């Protein structure tokens, strides 16, 4: 994920699909709403955004 | 060259087509051929354990 018009690299922790499915996640395309957190899609795994 | 017939090297072009469409449906291993992925998402990533 580039902040910039630099690239860098960044670690942040993945959440499976199932565990925002399970506690009654809304969806839309690659956007889940579970609850006030938001997570999406980047490229297999969703992480908080 | 515009002296030779296109008809005929239009049915070799299509047999090379489906021979490509063959390859690449026909290579795969144990159902993770690495090709004929799905772009719906257009960032399909395949991993293997290292």
């Amino acid at each position: 994920v580039n902040t910039n018009g630099v690239e860098s690299q960044h670690t942040v922790a993945a959440y499976s699909l199932e565990s925002l499915t399970e506690a009654g996640a809304e969806f839309q395309g690659n956007y889940a709403l579970q609850g006030g957190n938001s997570y999406v899609k980047v490229e297999n795994v969703w992480v908080r955004a | 060259e515009d002296g030779v017939d296109k008809a005929k090297i239009q049915e070799e072009i299509t047999q090379l087509k489906d021979q490509l469409t063959s390859i690449a449906d026909a290579a795969s291993f144990s159902g993770e051929n690495w090709l004929q992925a799905d772009l719906s998402g257009g960032a399909v990533t395949k991993s293997v354990v290292g």
